[PDB]
Formats: structure tokens, sequence, C-alpha cells
């Protein structure tokens, strides 16, 4: 799994983007170690970076790739074989296929390119959410209170907006609670503290 | 009347480091070429099935390279379905962009210039040897047009009323660069079919 990737990397990339079957039964036989789970496993990871990456184009040519070796080894498990020594007979399928069978890869490939940007949008709402953590950390307060919060959680009346404000002083250490809350989230300024 | 359109941006920047690109294996052009000519020639076959009387402007399936040593210049024809007008506008100048977008995506991730047929753009190839191109094509839907580009921003599109007539098919004529001049000699170009495109269906006439 872990060094596997190391060693082949620029491999798997490789068969990544190629699309004519010949070429890729021709590098496959080339090496024939590529055909195997964990290529297909890599070259799935690699399709969520380039679309995260916004390079949307070069992920639908991978996303081919991978749909072909996951072909590859479906039809593997099917006959009982190993991958390896079968593969050929993909290719061999797959240049004469029925109009019928196409559509359904056709499909499948599009399926599988809708799971991948469903994975990539998990990816970068993961750093909008981390980006606006930090907005939040930049508009705390000095006692650490945001006072986005504090307002929406203050008694209505409260000033969109002072001396009348202090007329306002009809509550009992309820007050207390809201206005120390508005001086933690600098809502409001203690002029002489 | 010859009209003036720009190609989509992404076409013009795969057609400028096509152009420059100093890659040593130029010769997968012709590899490239004799590939879409092979597919054009499975679409009018494919057509026929249905309708044959779409094979009676030309009923040969060919593909024929005529090198031209005194213009410079390097003929590659096929008897396949042509293009229009309007796909010669469509399909050189608009629609390559996601095919050429992906391939130069693919060239920042470790991909190499003899990748580009995997993506569907190998026409631009020929920009390995040639600064020029015309291409003359005949449709049995239209006319006969030329589409010229000299890999800038632009190409034009004009009735063509000067060369000899095709019957239907395509002739990509490539204005060789001065460098490149070897792919003149008719045994220079048959080293290259036999290494590239031997597995082709169709005859290559030279």
């Amino acid at each position: 799994h872990k060094t596997f990737v190391e060693k082949y990397e620029k491999q798997i990339k490789h068969f990544g983007m190629l699309r004519r079957w010949d070429d890729s039964q021709k590098y496959l036989s080339d090496n024939v170690h590529l055909v195997c789970e964990e290529t297909a496993n890599y070259l799935v990871i690699w399709c969520i970076d380039l679309e995260v990456e916004e390079k949307c184009a070069l992920m639908e040519q991978v996303a081919h790739q991978t749909i072909v070796m996951q072909f590859i080894l479906e039809l593997a498990k099917s006959l009982k074989v190993d991958p390896r020594a079968c593969f050929r007979q993909f290719f061999t399928k797959i240049k004469t296929a029925d109009r019928q069978y196409m559509e359904g890869f056709n499909d499948e490939l599009e399926a599988f390119k809708e799971r991948v940007r469903g994975r990539a949008k998990l990816r970068i709402e993961k750093a909008m959410k981390e980006y606006e953590e930090e907005e939040r950390k930049k508009r705390l307060g000095p006692g650490g209170l945001d006072p986005v919060e504090v307002y929406e959680s203050l008694p209505e009346e409260l000033q969109k907006c002072m001396l009348q404000d202090a007329i306002s002083k009809m509550d009992p250490t309820d007050a207390k609670y809201h206005m120390q809350r508005c001086i933690d989230s600098g809502l409001w300024v203690p002029n002489s503290k | 009347a010859s009209e003036t359109f720009e190609f989509q941006a992404e076409i013009t920047q795969l057609m400028s480091l096509i152009i420059n690109t100093v890659y040593s294996n130029k010769e997968i052009f012709l590899r490239e070429l004799i590939s879409n000519a092979s597919d054009a020639l499975d679409k009018i076959r494919y057509k026929s099935l249905s309708d044959p009387k779409q094979l009676e402007t030309e009923p040969d399936l060919f593909i024929r390279i005529t090198p031209k040593p005194e213009q410079k210049v390097l003929e590659i024809r096929d008897s396949g379905i042509g293009m229009t007008k309007a796909e010669l506008i469509n399909n050189l100048g608009t629609i390559a962009k996601s095919g050429t977008k992906a391939f130069m995506e693919a060239l920042s991730a470790g991909a190499d210039v003899s990748m580009i047929g995997q993506f569907g753009v190998g026409f631009y190839s020929l920009f390995l040897v040639a600064d020029r191109v015309q291409v003359i094509s005949k449709s049995n839907d239209d006319e006969q047009y030329i589409w010229e580009s000299n890999a800038g921003g632009s190409f034009t599109v004009t009735l063509d009323e000067v060369n000899e007539r095709i019957g239907r098919g395509t002739i990509l004529r490539l204005f060789l660069k001065d460098d490149q001049l070897e792919y003149l000699e008719e045994k220079r170009i048959k080293e290259v079919i036999k290494r590239h495109s031997e597995f082709v269906a169709y005859p290559i006439q030279l």
C-alpha cells in the first residue's frame, strides 16, 4: 500500500493519463505490476486532488483510466483468476463492445466523477470552515466573546443605536449578565473601566 | 471574402507551446495526423452503413501523403467524412478547448508532448514540424473550404476556389519549418509510418 505508490507513482500517473485502448493495454503489458488494487486506489485519490486543485479537465481523463482499472479488477474477481493474467481480455472485450455496454461504461464513469466531485467538495468546505473559524477568532472581543453572538443573545431593544440605553437600567442582576457579555465581546467599551 | 475568427484561448496557448517546444521526437506528428485521418475514414464508413450513397462522392477509402519539396509542403490527405465550414470553425477553433486544457494540465503533472493524442488534440502536434497549416476540406454537406492557421490567436476560413477539387475528405497542407525538411524525403516518411502506424486499417499511399 504505502511504498508501492512511492516506487511507481510516475507510472501510475502516466497510465492515468492515457486513453487509447491499445496504448493502455501496451503500457500495462510492459508493466504488469501496475494492474492491481493499489493503482486503482491511488488513481481515485489523485482524481480528488486534481479536482480540488481545479484541474477538472485532467481529472476527467484520469477518472476514465480509473474506471478502466476498476473494471479490470472486477472482471478478474468474476473469472476467479489473477488480474495480471486476464487484463488483456478486458481490452479485447472493450474494443468491440456492444453499444449498450459502452453506454453503461459511460454512466459508471459519470457517476464516478460525481462521487469524486462530492469528495473534493468536502475538502473545500473543510478549508472554508477553517477560514471562517479564523474570521471568528479575529473578531472576538477582549474577553474572548463574539459580538455577533452576544448581540443576538441580548433582549430586544439593544442598540443598532447611549444615555437612552442607560435609562434602560430596569431589570434585576440580569443587567450585570448582559452588560458583562457586552464588555467581554467589545459591544461596549467602559470609558472608565 | 475570407473570414477571420479567434481560437478559444486554451487552443492558442497549446499551439504556442507546441510550435516552440524543442522536444526532440518530433516525428510523432505524422502518427497523430494518420490516426485522425483514420478516424475521419471510420466516420464516413459508419455513416454509410445506413446510407450507402454517402460514399458515392469518393468510393475509395484511403490516406495519401504527398511531399511537395518545391513548396516545402507536406500534404496528408484522407477520403474521410470531411468537415463543413461550420465544422472547420467549431472543431478546430472552438471545441478543442477542453482537450487542449486537459492536455496542458497533463503537461504540468508529468506528461510529455507524445501523449497529446491521448487527449483528442493530436491535430495540433503538426506545429512541431510546421509553422503553418492549410486544412482543405470537402464534406458531402457543403462546399470545399480552406481553414488556415499559423499557430497565433486567429484563423481564417475561405470558400475554396483555388485548389484541386476533392470528391470528399480533407487535406492537411503543412508548411514545414526550415529545420524539418527531412519530412519531405519518401525514405524518412516510410520509416516514420513503419515505426508508428503499422497497425492502421486503411491503405497509406505515398
